[PDB]
C-alpha cells in the first residue's frame, strides 16, 4: 500500500552552494593613503605652528611682567 | 592566532551534530561497516546538511 518514504533531496535539487574564494577588494589606492598623511601632517604643522607662536608671545609677557618687577 | 581555532570549532561541533545524528555518536560513530552502512539517514538530515554547506 504505501510506497517507500526515505531521505532523499527534493525534486530539482537544492540550491547552488558558494565555495569560491570571497575576498574582497575595500579600495583606496596607496597614492591616496600618501596623500591622506602627508595632509594631515601639513595641518598638524600649521596648526603647531601657529599655536607655538602664540605661546612665545606669552612667555615673553610673562619675562616682561617678571622683569618689571624684579628691582 | 587562536582565534579561528574557535570560529571553526563552531562548525566542528555542528558537524559532530551530523554523525551524531547519523549514529548516535559525536565522534567514534562506526557508521562505515564493511557491507555498507549500518543505519539509513533520518528522513530531516540531508536538509541541515544543505543548510549548513
Amino acid at each position: 500500500a504505501s510506497k517507500v518514504k526515505q531521505d532523499m533531496p527534493p525534486p530539482g535539487g537544492y540550491g547552488p552552494i558558494d565555495y569560491k574564494r570571497n575576498l574582497p577588494r575595500r579600495g583606496l589606492s596607496g597614492y591616496s593613503m600618501f596623500a591622506v598623511g602627508i595632509g594631515t601632517l601639513l595641518f598638524g604643522y600649521w596648526s603647531m605652528m601657529k599655536w607655538n607662536r602664540e605661546r612665545r608671545r606669552l612667555q615673553i609677557e610673562d619675562f616682561e611682567a617678571r622683569i618689571a618687577l624684579m628691582p | 592566532a587562536m582565534t579561528p581555532f574557535f570560529w571553526m570549532f563552531e562548525e566542528r561541533e555542528k558537524m559532530f551534530e551530523f554523525y551524531e545524528r547519523v549514529s548516535g555518536a559525536r565522534m567514534h560513530a562506526a557508521y562505515i561497516r564493511p557491507g555498507g552502512v549500518h543505519q539509513d539517514l533520518p528522513l530531516g538530515l540531508l536538509d541541515d546538511i544543505y543548510e549548513f554547506s
